[PDB]
RNA sequence: AAUUGUUAAGUGCUGAUUUAACCAAUAAAAAUAUAAAUAAUUUUUAUUUGUUUUUAAACACCAUUAGGUAUAUGCAAAUAUAAAAUUAUAGUAAUUAUAGAAAUUAAAAAGCACCAAUUUUUAUAAUAAAAAUAACGUGCAGUAAUUAAUAUAUUUAUAAAAAUAUAUUUUUUUUUUU
């Protein structure tokens, strides 16, 4: 098994919009079905990396976020 | 074939058989099994740096032997020899890497000799790396020799290549020693390796007299002795006479304090064909 | 100065940290260079989390000023010793202390009309001002300011 | 342009050369028995198995895990060419 | 600006008027003028001026600072300014004053035949050790393309207007074939002979010196 | 003792290339600012704002233009204060180009720079009453063409070079300049045609046939 | 929109009605920030919209 | 210029970056901000260098408010710029109940 | 000096080709 | 074109009456007042050039000389023809 | 110093060494197909 | 004001914000302007396509929820930027509106089949008279008040078509003005 490093960030940074203690959820918990595997990086919020507002290929062509 | 080629005029600048675009690197890579690396080295234009070379290489998935990681390590040295004396120590870094690359790689076949290792001591003397050259490279060369005969022999090029590391780091007894390990191993030396001898003990008469000026061997009587005979060792098997022999032995006998025999290799130059080469007129 | 650092290293015990920054000064000396000056700013919380070499988010991080003259082979090799350690999160080289910034990308007619003897010869604390540092703090070195600035508490001692 | 990647976030190469050649060859992940063996304290502070790879040429220092004594061997002697203690090859043979 | 850097290499103080404030010195006080004042040591009039007039007779230090101006400062500010602390503009001037050294007619002579054509060429050393470790660099082989065929003009006519500085030039740094005609086509008809008649260097050899006109 | 062979006009005129490495730097400012600097005033004389030349035997032979000139040693040269204008092919080309550029817009003086071909197609258009005037005449770089006017509009109607396309020059036979004096069937002073001889001479069409002579043809301009 | 996009109308509200006077004006000062974002984003647009 | 806002222009001045930054962090249009243009070379490369180091965060801006010049009263929800011209001196001597 | 039978292979191969030339059409 | 576009910037308010035709001096806390004179100005099809004195480097100098010119201190302002 | 200059390389043109071509300076004789008059066929065109 | 940076820099591919980006290399440097080519035969920053297989985790796309495909770095090939020379076309019918398009409209948008400048095939101990095919441009391919256009490259038999990947242009004035 190999590449945590790809899926997260090079160093962790913390929005304006999460303060403190920005909600992370923990990786061993999967995400939804036909979800998006987003970058640490280009995320909007940390909440929108939930497994249930994990967006999906068909949300992706209508909502942005 | 650009070495020995049967026409005059390779190249030509004509409306409709131009073809000096069709000579840069990018043409040869349709048969890289089949390359030759060391005119690939000598005879191409544009061609990438030697790292992005050897990643070309083993990109391809194709069996260098040691002449293609010999002529990928001589263009590296090429390289460390246009440079300026202050930017030596990156291109032997890329020199270090490249010859990592050769050892760890093993698929495509990849195998590193004595040509490679010739090849490194030579950076490491363009370098002037004492430490690196000798104590490294000579050692793994020799630990591959003693380990397994018969296919990693050491031949003159890397005795030479010792002897430039010899002469470009300063060091005078090591050098004699590998140009008797040479006459100790029945083969003979090149003519390069006797004007190396010559010019080690150049510096080491030039030391001695500076060191009885200013007040291994202390008898400098003796070493003359053993000085001249470099020059006897070249009437021995073949070895014609060049320029740069005339410039190490006129050196050497200056070192020796002794005018006779500089002014008579100035009218042995002349004897057969020497060009005369303006520091034979300084010494 | 010459070259400048800023290094941000973990907060290690205090031999581990010594070590580092003897090594780091053993090998700008080894290559023929000598240190200007090398100055310890404390533990302080950035505002981004560096990762170590096993991934783990450091919240805090110690900054340490080390101002240095090295010739560029020298400085190359130094560079690549720092920036290769375990310890060193994170520095940048400030090559930008001879030269002022905007010069050489700014007007063309104001690009061979400054002095690098006047940014050369002084620390990197006059080059690059700290929020604490001003001109009448260097104004008072000039001053005399012992004999002036003894009758400063004459007015709070009593209230 | 070119893109790069930082190995242990420490060592920048190019992204080209080490998916091929710096990530796989690495002393701690190719070799971790091998790396199991760095001697921490002799060695330098800027060099660990986590970015030097398998055949650095240069000696570096070895902790010897069944005896306790260090030495000095190079990483290309130590992976490639086969390399162990010197302590234990002269008490192998002094017991067999 | 190309010429002011040039004129900043060579001349001492063409930056400094006679207001004796700088250009980027009068829009930015505190960065360029001294922050302290401190009386000690003044070292007084230079009575050493006349041996360095330019600074390529000074290239043994930083900023082309002679031996006498560091006279009573520690090793450390010597060791600061010594050769190992030079960049790479001040050791290829360094490179260039060398030769200046050698093949000046005056000590504010730059544009002789024989300092140009060496000037050039140290030029060209430099853009193709800039091509060898970065050969995607599309600028510097046109530049490149231009210095060496500049080269080959002032190599060209210093071949005719001094042959024994060019014969000089070519034995020592052994480069001999650097005048070579690049095709037969055209030096057959001529052509690379017509060079010598068309930039007005045909009757520039002297015939006494060399051979016997007779 | 071997002595270097001066190459060129810039080293034939002695440049001092005092600007680092560059050796078609203009120098006639500098030179003119050294030279101003050499003069002195001597006390028991100095010069004056007008003209001079070099050597005696250089005077005009008229006595009213020796009144404008007078003798100076060696700061009888770089005079002037209009430097050559930029932005053609040739520069009687460009002296047509920048006239007729400027006689449309309805200027006062033109800078136009100042050759040996130049400066006598001027003195020939000044005589026919196409010019009039000039500044810094003596200049020999660039001098200023004083234009004619007369009722709104310009006097100067059609100035054409003879090299249209700025290359290819012409040599004219005098059965050129009588084909030029008698074109189209009448007598042609209208129309002023100007060549330079082989004597370096700026000379129009109708002296041209008044003494039998040709010459390379330089510009037309009525 | 339109049929051929000449005009684009983006309808908008607000939570708290009394808030929409400090967001009308300010919204009015965008159009050429969506005309612009229409140009850079939007690929295959029939007409460059007036924004309302 | 001012002679101490180009001294600190650096990576060590945090609220010096944000003053000529806005509430997200980026960069002003030139029509509303115009500047020195050695200022904004400047500070394009103190904030990159502040961001490096972890002195500056890569999204934010922790001294906006400190920087805005405008800023409306506590009883009130705008800036009104009648309020710049009170010019009150104390003419009724108002005297605390502390003093 | 292994590789030029098979570097004559295709030398010799082109020219086939230009001799198909004179085929014209398929 | 011979020059590279730079944003204009000055200290004093003589400065900004010479080069434009008509200049207003806004803040951004006030957004009808201002674009009112917007819609009146590009009627008329008049050039016009906004000073948003927030983020300005010389908020005080024009503050104090836009109180000499016009008594009161209310903005915008519009200035026509010096 | 050291000049590790080839003329080899500068002849042909290694490490891609490019010269601008000159704008429309051929200037040959078998593409004119025009009979050269002196003051061109139009002398004086006045574009009205 | 731009290009490149691996052994130098910045770097999550600086263009989301933003007419402004650290450092390193690069602005000039033979005679002659009349001189009858005084110069070179080189390169690609942009688009595709190859180069390797636990060897891109991801994001996107065609079979429908899962496979492959590529995509970004390293190299490499082809094409292209840019007028002029050479040959031909003179007139087309369109534009929308939170429906008086009852309005304004020639500032030239163009030259698988049909039409005989031509082309293809063959003879094995015998050596050319038999067959076939013109050259070029359209080609019913529409509508829903459907439908941005142009240029390059690739894939599908709706091929006079349709799809994908970039670039450029089109805004009607309440945003900008060296
Ligand atoms: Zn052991």
């Amino acid at each position: 098994r190999l590449d945590p490093f790809f899926l997260d960030e090079r160093e962790e940074t913390v929005l304006p919009s999460e303060l403190p203690n920005p909600p992370k959820p923990d990786p061993s918990t999967p995400l939804r079905e036909r979800a998006l595997k987003v970058p640490a990086q280009h995320r909007g919020h940390w909440v929108l990396r939930d497994p249930d507002i994990a967006i999906t290929r068909e949300e992706r062509r209508t909502d942005p976020w | 074939d650009p070495d020995r080629p049967h026409i005059k005029h390779i190249y030509n600048q004509t409306a409709l058989a131009r073809n000096l675009r069709y000579a840069r690197y990018g043409y040869f890579k349709r048969d890289m099994h089949l390359l030759d690396v060391d005119k690939l080295v000598r005879h191409a234009r544009l061609l990438p740096t030697p790292g992005r070379l050897l990643t070309d290489f083993l990109y391809q998935r194709v069996p260098l032997p040691d002449k293609s990681c010999a002529a990928l390590i001589r263009y590296q040295r090429q390289q460390i020899e246009m440079l300026e004396v202050w930017g030596r120590h990156a291109s032997f870094q890329c020199a270090v890497e490249m010859f990592e690359r050769m050892i760890v790689t093993n698929i495509p076949p990849v195998e590193v000799g004595v040509e490679t290792h010739g090849e490194m001591v030579l950076c490491a003397a363009a370098c002037g790396k004492w430490e690196e050259g000798w104590n490294v490279y000579a050692n793994r060369a020799r630990e591959l020799e003693k380990e397994s005969p018969e296919s990693f022999i050491l031949n003159t090029f890397f005795f030479d290549a010792l002897l430039t590391l010899c002469v470009a780091a300063g060091r005078v007894s090591e050098g004699i020693d590998t140009l008797e390990e040479v006459i100790k191993r029945n083969l003979r030396p090149r003519g390069t390796m006797l004007n190396k001898a010559m010019i080690l003990y150049s510096i080491l008469g030039e030391q001695m007299s500076k060191h009885e000026a200013s007040r291994y061997l202390c008898e400098p009587e003796e070493v003359e002795k053993m000085g001249l005979e470099v020059w006897s060792l070249f009437d021995f098997y073949q070895l014609p006479r060049t320029t740069a022999s005339i410039e190490a032995y006129m050196r050497m006998c200056c070192a020796f304090n002794k005018p006779t025999l500089v002014l008579k290799a100035q009218g042995f130059a002349d004897a057969s064909d020497i060009r005369l080469s303006i520091e034979c007129f300084h010494w | 100065v010459f070259y400048s650092f800023v290094l941000v290293m973990k907060p290690r015990q205090r031999r581990f940290t010594s070590q580092a920054l003897r090594e780091i000064g053993v090998a700008v000396y080894s290559n023929g260079g000598l240190i200007r000056s090398i100055t310890n700013e404390g533990i302080m919380r950035p505002y981004s989390r560096f990762r170590d070499a096993d991934n783990t988010p450091l919240t805090y991080a110690r900054y340490i000023i080390l101002q240095l003259d090295m010739g560029e082979e020298e400085m190359g090799k130094v560079d690549k010793i720092i920036r290769e350690h375990q310890d060193v999160l994170m520095a940048l080289k400030l090559n930008n202390l001879e030269r002022p910034v905007g010069i050489r990308s700014g007007n063309k007619e104001l690009q061979a009309a400054y002095f690098p003897l006047d940014t050369f010869t002084r620390l990197e604390e006059e080059i690059n001002w700290s929020p604490q540092t001003s001109a009448d703090i260097y104004t008072q070195l000039e001053m005399n300011w012992k004999e002036f600035s003894r009758t400063r508490w004459s007015s709070f001692l009593r209230n | 342009k070119a893109s790069h990647i930082r190995i242990a976030n420490r060592k920048r190469v190019e992204m080209f050369v080490a998916k091929r050649f710096h990530l796989p060859t690495r002393l701690a992940t190719a070799a971790p028995d091998i790396a199991a063996e760095w001697h921490d304290e002799l060695n330098p502070m800027h060099m660990y198995p986590a970015i030097i790879g398998i055949g650095h040429v240069q000696p570096v220092w070895w902790k010897c895990a069944i005896c306790s004594h260090s030495y000095q061997m190079s990483v290309e002697k130590r992976v490639v060419r086969g390399g162990g203690c010197p302590q234990c090859v002269v008490n192998g043979k002094r017991a067999v | 600006p190309v010429q002011k850097k040039r004129q900043e290499q060579m001349l001492y103080g063409v930056n400094i008027p006679e207001t004796r404030q700088m250009k980027f010195e009068e829009q930015h006080p505190l960065l360029a003028g001294a922050l302290r004042k401190l009386e000690g040591q003044p070292k007084g009039f230079p009575f050493w001026y006349r041996k360095y007039p330019t600074r390529r007779h000074a290239y043994e230090y930083r900023f082309s600072i002679p031996v006498e101006m560091l006279d009573g400062y520690n090793d450390d500010v010597k060791k600061a300014l010594s050769k190992g602390m030079m960049s790479i503009q001040e050791k290829q001037f360094a490179q260039e004053a060398m030769y200046m050294e050698r093949y000046a007619e005056h000590d504010f002579d730059t544009t002789s035949p024989a300092v140009l054509a060496v000037k050039r060429a140290l030029k060209c050393r430099v853009l193709r050790n800039h091509l060898l470790t970065n050969p995607h660099n599309n600028i510097i082989k046109t530049v490149l393309a231009n210095t060496e065929r500049k080269l080959n003009h002032a190599l060209r006519r210093l071949r005719k207007v001094d042959f024994k500085k060019y014969w000089e030039i070519i034995r020592d740094h052994d480069v001999q074939d650097i005048l070579q005609p690049p095709n037969l086509v055209t030096y057959r008809q001529g052509s690379y002979w017509k060079y010598d008649w068309n930039a007005g260097l045909a009757i520039s050899t002297n015939l006494a010196d060399v051979m016997d006109p007779r | 003792q071997g002595h270097r062979l001066l190459h060129g006009k810039r080293e034939r005129e002695g440049s001092l290339f005092a600007v680092a490495n560059d050796v078609k730097r203009d120098e006639r400012l500098l030179r003119q600012q050294l030279n101003a600097l050499l003069e002195e005033e001597r006390m028991p004389t100095p010069l004056v704002d007008l003209p001079g030349v070099e050597r005696r035997r250089d005077l005009p032979a008229d006595p009213i233009t020796r009144l404008f000139f007078q003798h100076k040693g060696d700061h009888a040269l770089y005079y002037g204060t209009y430097d050559k204008p930029s932005v053609l092919y040739t520069p009687i080309y460009d002296f047509c180009h920048r006239i007729r550029e400027a006689t449309e817009q309805r200027k006062r003086f033109v800078v136009v720079p100042s050759t040996i071909e130049t400066r006598g197609c001027a003195r020939v258009m000044h005589d026919h009453g196409l010019v009039a005037g000039f500044r810094d005449f003596h200049n020999d770089r660039a001098f200023a063409v004083e234009l004619k006017y007369f009722q709104g509009d310009s006097t100067i109607n059609v100035i054409e070079p003879c090299s249209y396309d700025g290359r290819t020059e012409f040599e004219w036979s005098p059965k050129m300049m009588r084909r030029l004096l008698n074109t189209h069937g009448i007598h042609n002073r209208l129309v002023v045609y100007i060549c330079r001889t082989a004597d370096n001479r700026i000379i129009d069409h109708i002296h041209a046939v008044k003494e039998n002579i040709g010459g390379r043809g330089l510009m037309m301009v009525h | 929109g339109s049929r051929r996009s000449k005009e684009i109308y983006i309808v908008w509200f607000t939570v708290d009605p009394g808030a929409r006077f400090e967001l009308e004006p300010r919204l009015h000062q965008l159009n050429h920030w969506v005309q612009q974002l229409i140009i850079k984003r939007v690929k295959r647009r029939p007409h460059i919209p007036r924004v309302t | 210029p001012s002679p101490e806002v180009y001294m600190k222009l650096n990576y060590k001045n945090p609220a010096t970056i944000s003053r000529f930054l806005t509430r997200t962090g980026h960069m002003y249009p030139a029509d509303i901000l115009p500047l020195n243009p050695e200022a904004v070379v400047k500070l394009r490369v103190a904030k990159a260098q502040a961001i490096r180091i972890g002195l500056y965060p890569r999204f934010g801006n922790p001294f906006w408010f400190r920087s805005q010049k405008f800023r409306p009263k506590a009883y009130q929800e705008n800036y009104d710029p009648t309020t710049y011209s009170t010019k009150r001196t104390v003419e009724h001597f108002a005297y605390n109940w502390v003093q | 000096t292994e590789g030029t039978q098979e570097k004559l292979a295709a030398a010799i191969q082109e020219h086939v080709q230009d001799a198909y030339r004179f085929s014209g059409p398929t | 074109s011979a020059t590279r576009w730079l944003p204009f910037v000055s200290s004093d308010l003589k400065d900004y009456l010479n080069r434009y035709w008509a200049v207003m001096f806004t803040v951004g806390a006030r957004p009808i007042e201002t674009g009112h004179i917007r819609h009146y100005v590009s009627w008329y099809c008049t050039r016009m050039k906004v000073v948003l004195l927030d983020h300005h480097v010389y908020v005080e100098p024009l503050r104090q000389q836009l109180q000499e010119a016009s008594r009161t201190p209310e903005l915008p302002l519009l200035f026509v023809n010096k | 110093t050291e000049w590790k200059l080839s003329p080899r390389d500068i002849v042909l043109r290694r490490f891609g060494q490019h010269t601008k071509p000159p704008g429309k300076a051929a200037l040959d004789v078998g593409s004119m197909r025009g009979s050269v008059i002196p003051f061109g066929r139009s002398p004086g065109e006045q574009l009205v």
